[PDB]
């Protein structure tokens, strides 16, 4: 397929990032960024006709996504529709060859997410194939296109968004459907941050979550007080509060990311897993929530001599230090690499680095000729039961 | 590699001395044929 | 196969797995236990481990599904709506069912239950009952004899030609719980500690008796005779200079101590050695509730030729379950070629997918044939209403 | 219009997810599955305005 | 020529004349031993009016080629600085004397 | 498995067109608006090799140690200067997982250091175990013997002659129940 005829499109918690035309040298940022919202008016004979724009307000803002999750599947197959005809009237103005160049089969990469349903994906195939009547669909999962990001094999996708955060564990690039738990998000970064500055609102303690001296500890941290600037350009300062706020989303992943990986009868897989830790999403532009919830990890999770133990041994080495051995799995705790060689995702972050892993994959499959990952509309001739036949 | 005396006088495969042994100079192997001009105005 | 989306349920003991027969994972793992959170709340889910991470006074992690792997809380099995709304996410009633431990044939009832279940509770609109030690030897095997060491016990079935040995099919007590129970026990002193506990009991058992667990093991031969080869090799290795692979540390770090537990080889050997040898946790238990001489389930299946019976199980020993995911299959290997030397030991095991192997084995569904399983209609409800 | 850029786009069969009731003749049950839709079975925002810049 | 470890071998003659100076050198080393009791001499039977002392000529030829590497080897031990330079100096005479 | 790894081969694509617009771009601006860029990088290098791999004399033999007594598995060997030095410049080297060339004259103990190579490291570790010694066909059992009197409990395999009498000792240790493989 042709990459300007490829269409990413990751609807998260807020916003859906929508690129259409790859810049094919390195992947460049998402350029359009909706959010991920669709107004409906809802026709008084109950059809419903879908906007972008509040439709004489007879049209309701119907989110399609938040904390991931599909909340209207037909809404969001109409926002696939919103998105997927923007697309084709953008390129039907702008190029107006592109229904033979870009438009004229659009490998559809459609970014889910694990809250979305089996029939959810099935409905999504049928409105993409029928009523979209869109031949060549992939259904890329978040957290295979957060791990493609470097062909990571086995890792932990911590989508954390403004609302949700999800812990998915990804061994032999696929997720465990019984081990994925999704605890609240930036709003318990925000939330924590309003418990700790009472004294703000939510705009200024958001805008403290998208400041630069937003940190966590586990220079910003030598100063007291540090200033950033308003949404409006007013000068705020914070205290050690710009150093929190994060740390109990830090402290709630790093137990549920524990009880997510500690439990698994493999006790290898469990190790690798807990080395390639990745947490993404529109939230994590913050600094030091990756890095106090990677020490959060190894304080509550590394299994270890400890200090009291390994001191008490050290005392006895001092009679070369040895270790007591232990059993258990999580013996080293580590976070994940992205890739620096994406100059456009060098400048515009790794924060959605999904959308990233998403252009790799859509360069690798579309640009193939490998319809083992993506439906054909010949493979419609088996239908969303060719869904089932075109997973990674 | 335990030897007695490395290789021969004219020394093309130091490459090859330096490649089995080292990790070091593998990527442009063809650097050095420029630079192993120092075996071969005395002075200057 | 036939254009079926059928759902694709093993319920253990101790734990309820849930998918679909066009996903070959289960959706959730989650236990056949539940917090019951104190109102009453069934909190299903593993990590719905945090609730009992609360250790909470009312929270009482009781089973479903005892020790026979039959449900004894139906309703708050009905679990199964728990599974299809906030694990499957689909109507019972729209999809086909396959739902998974051998008897002898008496209670052939809960598939009345299920009539309940499937047809009352759930409303699903067929469903199909498949054996589940037969769904292990499935995923394409005839014949086999199943041993399933799972939480419930050793359970041992013989199959052949696809029939039951109903004479022969024993289950042993002693498997995941009870070595929870030996667990907690012999580590006592070390995690300085010593269903309603189900929230003490069960949440260690999820959190650090488990971490012993996947971390217990089983010898190869029996350990009292690996035990005393062992102090012999030792002693050799002594005397010809002047090391005993038990001598040396298992350390377990209880991390609600983050303590050393120094159990040695042979000591995390001694929990496995009670589902071989029961005795020597409690005098009412004979070697042939352990798993050697359970030997007798080949011979009650000589009855149903018993030589013929003994060829086809022993060249056609089938190893699963949870506890014996714990190392050590060469202790069967050797415990019954010693009972059983005749028929070499061909033996088959799922080794990762081996604790949830009956849910693969009803996953093959997939079958190309609705008329290869009998799938329960309505009106086989109906039917069974009938005299 | 949207519809006309749909069929103008991706240049085809439909797919159900319906009630099958299988056959042995025909099961006394019935169940749902994706079912294959045979041959007889809004707006539009500009880009560029949600482009990040 | 990888044959042995002799202790007490004493004296060494070459007929072929190191058509592979490191192939003589290496032989060379089989008399001189860590616990030597004897006293080495080395011999090279050359003919005069004949082609063996052309490869003998050629011989301290190829040996002065791999004294900038070989006998510059010899000083990067414990990486000294002012060995290499006494080295470029005195072998420098010795091969100013051939 | 094959697409996932076919995007790793993807991954060192798009990081090597990186790299082939970058080090081009660097060749383009370092110089406009000799081998001195190998002193300091080979420096960075030699940590990648001690770390990454797994002053000259300082940054390579970082991890310092020296140890003047010989193994106590090397039993009846001479001690000079040579193979002290030789053997803990090559624990440094072994230390720091640096391979390198014994450049010594002839008579400096090549199986004295290489024994206590054996011997000493192995002695703390006591792997001494599947490790491969090729020595060239004129001086192997030479080596063998010397393996016998200046090292107990270091095995030998060795592979001469007709393929009759391998068939014995390579099938027995087919396995690979050995210290040391002498080829
Ligand atoms: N300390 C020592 N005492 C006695 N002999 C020694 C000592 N060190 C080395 N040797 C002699 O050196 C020989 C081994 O040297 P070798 O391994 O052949 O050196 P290389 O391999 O560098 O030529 C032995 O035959 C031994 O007799
Ligand atoms: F290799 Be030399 F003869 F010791
Ligand atoms: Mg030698």
């Amino acid at each position: 397929f042709r990459q300007d005829s490829i269409l990413i499109i990751y609807p998260r918690s807020q916003t859906t990032l929508v690129q259409f035309g790859l810049n094919e040298e390195t992947f460049t940022v998402p350029e359009l960024e909706i959010p991920t919202q669709i107004y409906r008016t809802t026709r008084q004979d109950g059809s419903y006709t879908y906007h972008s724009t509040n439709k004489d307000n007879k049209a309701e803002l119907i989110k399609p996504i938040q904390n991931g999750e599909i909340i209207d599947i037909s809404a969001f197959t109409q926002f696939l529709r919103l998105i997927f005809v923007s697309i084709l009237s953008d390129r039907a103005n702008k190029n107006q060859d592109a229904f033979e160049a870009e438009l004229s089969n659009i490998p559809l990469l459609l970014i889910t997410h694990h809250s979305w349903s089996q029939s959810d994906l099935e409905i999504i195939t049928q409105y993409v194939f029928e009523s979209l009547e869109i031949n060549n669909l992939i259904q890329l999962p978040a957290s295979l296109a957060a791990t493609y990001s470097i062909s990571l094999q086995n890792c932990c996708i911590i989508d954390v968004g403004t609302h949700h955060t999800d812990i998915i564990p990804i061994v032999d690039y696929a997720q465990l459907d019984h081990l994925v738990s999704s605890i609240p998000g930036g709003q318990s970064i925000n939330d924590s941050l309003k418990k700790l500055l009472p004294q703000w609102d939510d705009d200024q303690i958001e805008s403290l979550k998208k400041s630069p001296i937003f940190e966590v500890l586990s220079k910003n941290s030598d100063l007291e007080f540090n200033t950033f600037w308003d949404e409006k350009g007013n000068e705020i300062k914070v205290g050690k509060q710009r150093f929190q706020g994060c740390n109990n989303l830090i402290k709630n992943i790093s137990n549920r990311v524990g009880l997510t990986l500690d439990n698994i009868d493999d006790i290898n897989k469990a190790k690798a897993v807990w080395e390639n830790i990745i947490i993404v999403g529109g939230t994590t532009s913050i600094s030091g929530f990756k890095e106090a919830l990677l020490g959060q990890l190894l304080k509550d999770h590394l299994i270890i001599e400890p200090e009291e133990e390994k001191s008490k041994r050290e005392e006895e080495a001092k009679s070369f230090v040895p270790t007591i051995e232990y059993v258990q799995c999580p013996t080293v705790i580590k976070l994940a690499k992205y890739p620096d060689y994406f100059p456009e995702w060098k400048k515009s972050g790794y924060s959605e680095i999904i959308f990233l892993g998403a252009q790799i994959v859509s360069k690798q499959i579309f640009t193939h000729p490998k319809d083992t990952f993506y439906i054909t509309r010949e493979k419609y001739n088996k239908g969303p039961a060719a869904l089932w036949d075109v997973q990674f | 590699i335990l030897t007695g005396t490395p290789l021969q006088n004219n020394l093309p495969e130091l490459w090859a001395l330096l490649n089995f042994v080292l990790p070091k100079i593998f990527n442009s192997v063809k650097s050095f044929d420029e630079w192993f001009n120092t075996p071969f105005d005395k002075i200057e | 196969t036939l254009n079926r989306k059928c759902v694709v349920i093993h319920n253990g003991s101790h734990r309820t797995v849930a998918g679909f027969s066009n996903v070959e994972l289960p959706q959730c793992i989650i236990p056949s236990s539940y917090i019951k959170r104190t109102e009453a709340e069934f909190i299903f889910g593993t990590y719905n481990i945090d609730a009992a991470a609360e250790k909470r006074n009312g929270d009482e992690v009781y089973t479903l599904v005892d020790s026979q792997g039959l449900p004894y809380n139906w309703d708050a099995l009905e679990q199964w709506r728990y599974l299809y709304d906030t694990q499957l996410k689909v109507s019972p009633e729209e999809l086909p069912l396959v739902i998974t431990p051998a008897t002898n044939g008496k209670p052939d009832a809960i598939l009345e239950r299920y009539y309940e279940l499937a047809f009352d509770k759930l409303n699903v609109p067929v469903f199909q009952i498949v054996i589940e030690p037969l769904a292990i030897a499935l995923s394409g095997k005839s014949s086999a004899f199943v041993i399933d060491i799972g939480a419930s016990g050793c359970n041992v079935t013989p199959i052949i030609d696809g029939i039951v040995v109903k004479n022969a099919v024993v289950r042993s007590k002693f498997g995941g719980d009870f070595l929870d129970f030996q667990v907690h026990e012999r580590l006592a002193p070390l995690i300085k500690e010593e269903q309603k506990r189900s929230t003490d009991v069960w949440y260690e058992a999820s959190t650090w008796i488990q971490q012993f667990k996947s971390t217990l093991q089983v010898s190869e031969k029996d350990l009292f005779e690996l035990e005393r080869y062992y102090k012999e090799q030792a002693d050799i290795y002594a005397k010809q200079q002047e090391n005993n692979p038990l001598v040396q540390k298992k350390n377990f770090l209880f991390k609600p101590l983050n303590k050393t537990l120094t159990l040695d080889l042979k000591e995390c050997y001694q929990f496995a050695e009670y589902l071989f040898k029961p005795q020597l946790i409690s005098d009412k238990f004979s070697p042939e509730d352990g798993l050697g001489p359970l030997a007798k389930s080949v011979k009650k299946a000589g009855a149903s030729s018993p030589e013929q019976v003994y060829s086809l199980l022993l060249t056609n020993v089938i190893i699963t379950g949870s506890t014996s995911l714990i190392e050590g299959e060469q202790r069967i290997i050797k415990e019954l070629s010693i009972r059983f030397p005749q028929y070499k030991l061909t033996t088959f095991a799922n080794q990762v997918d081996r604790k949830i192997q009956g849910w693969l084995g009803a996953l093959t569904a997939n079958l190309p044939s609705w008329s290869l399983g009998k799938w329960y209609s309505k009106e086989d409800y109906e039917t069974l209403k009938r005299d | 219009d949207p519809q006309t850029l749909i069929t103008k786009a991706n240049k085809k069969e439909s797919w159900r997810y319906d009630w099958y009731q299988p056959s042995k003749e025909k099961y006394p049950f019935r169940y749902k599955t994706w079912l294959r839709n045979q041959e007889d079975e809004e707006d539009i925002l500009d880009l560029k305005e949600f482009d990040r810049r | 020529g990888l044959g042995l470890n002799l202790q007490t071998a004493d004296t060494v003659i070459i007929f072929d004349t190191d058509w592979n100076p490191h192939q003589d050198l290496q032989a060379q080393d089989r008399a001189h031993r860590i616990g030597q009791k004897n006293e080495v001499r080395i011999l090279r039977l050359i003919t005069t009016n004949s082609v063996e002392e052309v490869i003998l000529e050629r011989a301290y030829k190829k040996l002065d080629i791999d004294g900038k590497v070989i006998q510059a080897g010899k000083f990067d031990n414990k990486s000294t600085s002012e060995e290499q330079e006494a080295l470029l100096r005195s072998l420098l005479d010795a091969e100013e004397e051939r | 498995l094959k697409f996932g790894h076919r995007l790793i081969a993807t991954h060192t694509n798009l990081e090597r067109d990186e790299q082939k617009r970058a080090e081009k771009k660097a060749k383009e601006r370092l110089q406009a608006l000799l081998l001195d860029q190998t002193k300091d990088t080979r420096i960075t290098h030699l940590l990648r090799q001690t770390n990454a791999f797994l002053d000259y004399y300082n940054v390579a033999h970082r991890i310092k140690e020296d140890i003047k007594k010989q193994p106590s598995i090397l039993v009846g060997g001479t001690l000079k200067d040579y193979q002290i030095k030789g053997l803990q410049w090559m624990v440094s080297l072994f230390n720091n997982h640096l391979n390198g060339i014994l450049a010594d004259e002839m008579g400096l103990g090549k199986t004295i250091q290489t024994i206590s190579l054996l011997t000493y490291l192995y002695e703390m570790k006591n792997i001494r175990g599947p490790y491969l010694v090729i020595v060239p066909l004129s001086t192997l059992s030479n080596w063998s013997s010397e393996f016998a009197k200046w090292a107990p409990t270091l095995r030998t395999i060795s592979f001469k002659g007709s393929p009759n009498e391998r068939k014995a000792k390579q099938a027995k240790i087919r396995a690979g129940e050995f210290d040391v493989v002498l080829t």
